[PDB]
């Protein structure tokens, strides 16, 4: 029996070793579905098919790299499902035709609860299936090590969530004043997250920030922000908890606070930015 | 309470007008339909029915008991309140001493004043569970969906294609949720989740009937299907979720009470003399311990620290938290069996801040017990132990009993220091397996099982802006000897506005062998500080990200960004890098991205392309969400759980402010994509952006929705025509201040001067009543078509 | 800079807020019914009134103050009192500054003079009230009088 | 007694309304605002309208009174016109104590309305930059060719100090110079907001 791939690459009789490329899918979020089709890699042909007949089945299966670490599945054989990555010997395929056929395998693999990042790196191994070849004319056994390897890279949707109402504004009443400030975060997959505020700054504490107005801004008196009645200083993070699909508030509140000794009268303005920071 | 008409003007006729402000201007109408504002605060707005007795207007509001009782009145505070019936009238003003009603029609405000001390005390930001709104009959619907184009230079005709699909129905208080995928590749069907849930709010607890999960803060978290019945903190009130210790004090006068933590303050208030117990500070978490001073008429203080601490396995004094779980188990894997399984955790909490929790686990083939106690220990810090027992069996039909021992420690030394968040031990013997591990297979990865994990987490503070974190996690096995290790460390920091960063990772599995290492550096620099503030730039908000990549073994890879807005209201966002890889596997080339996403009315719609030595990709996506009620179907941005419908028949193409271009749909619609949960929500309408033809009632409303429930936010809008009108009587002005009252519609008005009136919202053609004493005038004005167009119109017309 | 926040929003000086003291009459007719002349009144309705002015802006440096009401027919520099079936006939309410200056009443804006004013302090303008008449009886009874001061600002 | 959001109330052109805040103070006593624009000769022109032309106001909060726009594009466009907003107060008496014979004062507070025509050309921070003076033999005349309506105060001209007044637009006033003034003049230029800019000095034309 030999076996030969889409590259130059063959195993001749006797068994042997080969490495086939397979490009795998490269956008897979949680809970895809991804699938390695090994039939229209691998093809093999029986040397005397007209009174030797080859018995070709998958012996094991080892999982390398990400495909180890971060996933797992099935792999179907003739329609039988085993697993993946297997530990019992997959069944018999017969093969007594001259011209070569697929090999009749693929692999079902899903991700890990964990999934994130670069998943399979390209250019890596994948997997390595030994796979042990008999006939019925005599005892002679052949073991043929193939090592699936990835060309294009794959990459699982971590999740990348924004905050809503980016560029968002605000207007006090008057010196004495207070007005909460709409700002919510949602994220499809929960994980910890905290903001922290950024900006010019007035006083040696951080807490006040300065007025930046352009048309007579009224001196000795800032904007501050506080979240639940209480002072928030720029460059500190504050924590957010557990966030999930479910839009959490920042529960922000703008006023008033005083920075230098008379108060004058016209205008004030302030230029705030937020930034997130994930664990 | 009498004012001379001289001063008004000089004429002796002037105007009897000025007799119903004189006094107090009392409704003679049995039902004020007036908003009640309750010591100053404003509660909800309602049709009131007055019955006649000594008040100050001569009308007292009757008010139900079981009303002012969810307003914040006390009914053992109150003498009498007991005895009289639920529908009896209420009468506050001889019931409750000093107890002060008011009516005014013209501003429609029901004040009302009640001494505080028939008020009980009550936590911070408490939300009656009257307000909460269950929500409307509505049906839900949000469908995704995006495709790949993906071209290599071997098999480069490769299309693929997701569509998700999530279903709802709002019936009454029930909430059902329904997923569905659909896979395309170059049309296999899927199934994830249906699940129905319901609020108890006497109870204060969620009843779940279908798939869910179990909260995996004492045992791991599973996948069941069954029912569940669980006790949340997001119905608690917002000041008292999380953990804090109750705070005793003894006042020896009318005192002032101030704690506060980090150099700020936390909580103030005055304190009668005697004990006084707190306990509404907010959950400060990890930021520090807590300074209180009490300061005495007298000017005596007392000052002292009482310590913070919280591990998430922590309670509040006198509160108590439950969760049960029964029915079959689904794993997500074909292979493993199914049973069915009974788990029901408790957490209760003692004084002195301590915590005790207890936890069972039922099923055909497991029983296990966990008996645990979290106790804060003040300026140590807090920790808690917890033993669980296992009695389990493997599919080889072999009984083994199993212990583990898990201890958690936190502290908060910010006091000039770092203050670390969790240090976790697990210890388990050879014969104690999970839940996961029983099922397997009927008739492996059982192999080994855990045998000792080590969390570690600190968080240090240098200067003012520089933070380093670092994390660890360490995993033994019992019999074998690989050991799996995952280190991480980085620093952040920030000049002004460029963010600094710099991670290094260690990862060792423990089938795999060797570690790998991944140490990376990003730095981001806005494109604002740079750049002088012109509205017209059209390069605001832009911003590069830098980033290069090391795995340590050989492998450069560098990655050069620029993304922002190209919009006029940020609907859209753009971001384009490109990359330079080299080295180690051998793969080399110049990475490039450009991806493009505009959010708007109708539907999010991404489209990016991706460009490498030999891998290219195009992803398009479009995504939204659908929502349909009694009134009709409307479109939208894809509804995140709680939505509030935005009503307002007359604004066409209305803008909802705060929100990045959620406009009202074609009808006048719309959906709000995120809203805040069992909180207050404001929905504001840009009236700039409004029609110059319709003018709101009211621009700013207020919704608390549950959560899984739509809300309907009505914004009733007026269409009519600003007009100027001159009447006259007799061949002479009217006198000053004459009300005027609009026949065709609500709106009214008061006579400005010389016999001038303003009118809104009013139609092309109709007819007023002007009245100042004891209906004077029945005046009729006709206008012309196209006075329409017009802004603002001016004519004149008598009165017979 | 994932969202930035523009906090906005203006700060208005205030004005000065003035509240006038009640003048009250107790004269009974005592002065008044004993000169029985009215050439020159009686000078019966004198009263310091005073005007309180707090508390006031930070900006607020001068203001203008005015008088004006009904005229008296009888005399042209004072301010007749209400017509009544009580009321006093031959009497007439008039002003003067603290310099004892008689103060014109409804006089153009041009004419009255700029006061000054002590910025970020309470202030009180005190002025002092005379009886006028020139030919009419004394009649007694209630004594009803309306007049207005205008408050102008810079 | 009634204490006025701003002393200068603006109002550009093009805009629906303004807004003005009025407090009151003695809460033991009950306020009747009413409010009536008027044209700077003096009469009641109905140019402008108040929403609420009149109301009461009992104990001690805050009112917005509203300021529309009437004018139907009927003003130059090269100028800003004047106007007089007048808000009259009147108080309570007690009923029994209406027998007594009395005299009670009105509360009337006059604040100056500038209606500002859209595009202007010379920028109103730096509208104060522009001035010209002229020295007569026994008088002072200002000149601002600006199109902005100025008001100047502490007009010191050497030892001794002028009295304050009021310029118009394209026109000059005119202020009794003191004989024994000196040389140079120190003028003080009040802004939109009211707030006092710093002095500054400038030459004659």
């Amino acid at each position: 029996f030999a076996c030969k791939t889409a590259n130059g690459t063959a195993i001749p009789i006797g068994g042997g070793s080969a490495n086939v490329y397979v490009n795998l899918a490269p956008v897979v979020n949680v809970g895809q579905n991804l699938v390695v089709d090994l039939s229209t890699q691998i093809f093999c042909h029986n040397d005397y098919p007209e009174t030797i007949t080859d018995y070709v089945t998958l012996q094991r299966g080892s999982a390398y790299g990400g495909v180890l670490s971060n996933f797992s599945g099935t792999v179907k054989y003739s329609g039988s499902s085993y697993p993946f990555p297997t530990t019992s010997e997959t069944p018999r395929v017969v093969y007594n035709s001259r011209t070569d056929k697929p090999w009749p395998v693929a692999l079902y693999l899903t991700p890990v609860s964990s999934a994130g990042g670069v998943a399979i790196k390209a250019g890596s191994l994948i997997a390595v299936l030994i796979l042990r070849q008999t006939n019925n004319y005599n005892s002679d056994d052949f073991q043929f090590v193939w090592n699936i390897y990835a060309n294009n890279d794959v990459v699982v949707p971590t999740g990348g969530c924004d905050v809503s109402a980016r560029d968002v504004t605000v207007t006090l009443p008057d010196y004495p004043g207070s007005v909460p400030i709409p700002l919510t975060v949602y994220c499809a997959k929960s994980q910890n997250l905290g903001y922290y505020l950024s900006g010019t700054t007035a006083d040696a504490g951080n807490s006040i920030f300065t007025n930046t107005a352009s048309f007579s801004p009224a001196q000795g008196v800032g904007v501050q922000l506080t979240r639940n009645g209480t002072i928030i200083p720029a460059n500190n993070t504050v924590s957010l908890g557990a966030v999930g699909t479910s839009a959490v508030s920042l529960g922000l509140t703008a006023n008033y606070a005083r920075t230098g000794g008379q108060v004058t009268a016209g205008n004030v303005q302030s230029i705030i930015g937020v930034t997130f920071v994930y664990q | 309470l009498y004012f001379n008409p001289r001063f008004l003007a000089d004429d002796p006729q002037a105007v009897a007008d000025l007799s119903r402000f004189e006094n107090g201007q009392e409704l003679p109408p049995g039902t004020y339909r007036v908003d009640i504002y309750l010591n100053n605060g404003y509660m909800a707005t309602r049709d009131v029915t007055f019955n006649t007795g000594d008040s100050e207007q001569g009308i007292v509001p009757c008010l139900t008991r079981a009303q002012l009782a969810s307003m914040g009145l006390n009914t053992a505070s109150v003498a009498g309140m007991n005895l009289l019936a639920d529908d009896a009238c209420v009468p506050l003003t001889t019931m409750v001493q000093d107890a002060t009603a008011h009516l005014d029609v013209g501003q429609q405000r029901l004040n009302l004043t009640i001494p505080q001390a028939f008020m009980s005390n009550r936590a911070r930001g408490y939300i009656p569970p009257e307000l909460w709104d269950p929500g409307i009959n509505a049906g839900l619907l949000n469908y995704n969906f995006s495709g790949n184009s993906v071209q290599n230079r071997i098999g480069g005709n490769s299309h693929y294609a997701y569509l998700n699909l999530q279903s709802g129905l709002n019936i009454g208080a029930w909430r059902l949720r329904d997923n569905t995928t659909w896979s395309y590749n170059s049309n296999k069907w899927q199934h994830i989740n249906t699940w129905l849930e319901r609020d108890i709010i006497p109870l204060r607890s969620r009843l779940t009937l279908g798939d869910g999960y179990t909260q995996g803060d004492i045992f791991d978290g599973i996948n069941f299907r069954g029912a569940q019945l669980a006790s949340d903190d997001n119905m608690l009130p917002d000041s008292q979720r999380g953990f804090a210790p109750v705070i005793h004090g003894i006042a020896r006068g009318t005192a002032q009470v101030t704690i506060k933590q980090n150099g700020y303050d936390i909580y103030n208030s005055t304190v009668p003399p005697g004990p006084f117990t707190i306990n509404d500070i907010y959950a400060a978490g990890n930021s520090g311990d807590l300074q209180v001073t009490i300061k005495e008429a007298d000017g005596s203080t007392q000052i002292f620290t009482v310590p913070y601490s919280s591990v998430p396995l922590l309670q509040r004094e006198g509160h108590t938290r439950y969760s049960i779980t029964a029915g079959e188990y689904r794993s997500g894997n074909a292979q493993q069996e199914k049973p069915r399984f009974f788990q029901s955790t408790l957490l209760h909490g003692l004084p002195a801040g301590w915590t005790i929790y207890g936890g069972t686990q039922l099923a055909d083939r497991y029983r296990a017990f966990n008996f645990g106690i979290g106790k804060n220990m003040g300026a140590l810090g807090a920790l808690s132990v917890d033993m669980t027992q296992a009695n389990s069996t493997l599919p080889d039909d072999s009984q083994h009993d199993g212990q583990s021992v898990r201890f958690l420690y936190n502290k908060s030394l910010n006091e000039s220091g770092t203050n670390i968040q969790l240090v976790g031990y697990r210890y388990s013997t050879s014969g104690y397996f999970n839940f996961a591990d029983t099922t397997y297979s009927r008739m492996y990865n059982l192999a080994y099982n855990k045998r000792g994990k080590l969390q570690l987490t600190v968080t240090q503070q240098l200067g003012r802006t520089s933070t380093l974190y670092l994390s660890g996690s360490h995993q033994t096995y019992w019999g074998t000897s690989n050991v799996d290790e995952q280190f991480q460390a980085g620093l952040n920091t920030a000049f002004e506005d460029i963010n600094w960063t710099l991670s290094y990772s260690l990862t060792k599995n423990a089938w795999q062998k060797g570690r790998d290492q991944m140490l990376a550096l990003n730095v981001n620099i806005p494109f604002s500080h740079w750049l002088r503030s012109d509205s017209k730039s059209q390069w605001r908000h832009a911003s590069a990200s830098y980033s290069m990549s090391h795995d340590l073994n050989g492998r450069m890879t560098n990655l050069a960004g620029v993304y922002g807005t190209l919009l006029e209201d940020n609907n859209l966002s753009y971001s384009v890098q490109t990359g330079y890889a080299g080295g180690g596997d051998g793969n080399s080339g110049s990475t490039g991205y450009a991806t493009l996403n505009y959010r708007g009315g109708y539907g999010n719609a991404n489209i990016g392309y991706s460009h490498s030595d030999d891998i290219k990709q195009l992803y398009y996506g479009v995504s939204g969400g659908v929502l349909a009620h009694a009134n009709g179907v409307t479109l939208g941005q894809p509804l995140n759980d709680t939505v509030v419908l935005v009503k307002a028949p007359g604004a066409k193409d209305a803008k909802v402010e705060n929100q990045t271009g959620v406009r009202t749909d074609w009808r006048g619609y719309a959906v709000l994509p995120y809203a805040t949960e069992y909180r207050e929500n404001r929905v504001a309408l840009d009236t700039n952006t409004l029609a110059d033809n319709v003018d709101l009632d009211n621009a700013v409303a207020n919704v608390v929705p549950t959560r899984g429930a739509i809300v309907r936010a009505e914004f009733k809008a007026r269409v009519g025509i600003k007009l100027l009108m001159t009447l006259t009587h007799n061949n002479k002005p009217l006198p000053f201040g004459a009300m005027v009252t609009s026949e065709s519609s609500q709106s009214s008005g008061i006579v400005a001067d010389n016999g001038q009136v303003y009118l809104s919202g009013m139609p092309l053609a109709g007819k007023v009543q002007v009245k100042w004493g004891e209906a004077h005038c029945v005046a009729n004005y006709q206008l012309p078509p196209e006075s329409q167009q017009q802004l603002l119109t001016q004519l004149s017309a008598e009165c017979r | 800079a994932d969202s930035t926040i523009t906090i906005r929003g203006y700060v208005r000086d205030n004005g000065c807020s003035v509240a006038a003291e009640s003048t009250n009459f107790t004269v009974d007719l005592m002065e008044n019914a004993a000169k029985q002349f009215n050439n020159i009144g009686a000078t019966t309705p004198v009263v310091p009134f005073r005007i309180l002015l707090s508390p006031c802006g930070n900006a607020v440096s001068a203001v203008k103050v005015g008088f004006t009401g009904v005229a008296d027919s009888h005399n042209a520099n004072l301010l007749a009192l209400e017509n009544t079936v009580s009321a006093a006939s031959g009497l007439g309410i008039q002003l003067l500054n603290e310099q004892q200056n008689q103060i014109p009443l409804n006089a153009p804006s041009s004419a009255l003079s700029w006061t000054t004013l002590t910025p970020g302090k309470p202030n009180t303008l005190n002025f002092y009230a005379r009886l006028m008449a020139t030919q009419v009886p004394v009649t007694a009874g209630h004594i009803n009088a309306t007049a207005t001061f205008t408050l102008e600002y810079q | 007694g009634v204490a006025l959001g701003a002393t200068r109330v603006i109002y550009p052109a093009g805009q629906k309304q303004v807004q003005l805040a009025v407090t009151n103070n003695d809460e033991n006593s009950t306020y009747l605002i009413q409010s009536w624009v008027e044209n700077a000769d003096g009469v009641k022109d109905g140019r402008f309208i108040v929403t609420p032309p009149l109301f009461a106001m009992k104990g001690k909060k805050e009112n917005t009174l509203r300021i529309l726009d009437a004018t139907n594009n009927q003003l130059p466009q090269d100028r800003e016109s004047l106007f007089w907003m007048n808000v009259k107060a009147i108080p309570s008496m007690d009923k029994s104590k209406l027998t007594e014979n009395t005299l009670q004062l009105a509360i009337i507070s006059r604040i100056k309305l500038y209606y500002r025509p859209a595009k202007l050309a010379l920028p109103p921070d730096q509208a104060a930059e522009k001035l010209r003076f002229r020295r007569s033999a026994n008088s002072l005349t200002l000149i601002n060719p600006t199109p902005y309506y100025l008001t100047v105060t502490e007009l010191n001209a050497g030892t001794r100090v002028l009295e304050n007044a009021l310029v118009p637009p394209m026109g000059e006033s005119t202020v009794k110079l003191p004989s024994d003034a000196g040389s140079n003049i120190t003028y003080r230029t009040i802004n939109d907001y009211g707030a006092l800019t710093p002095k500054m000095t400038g030459v004659m034309e």
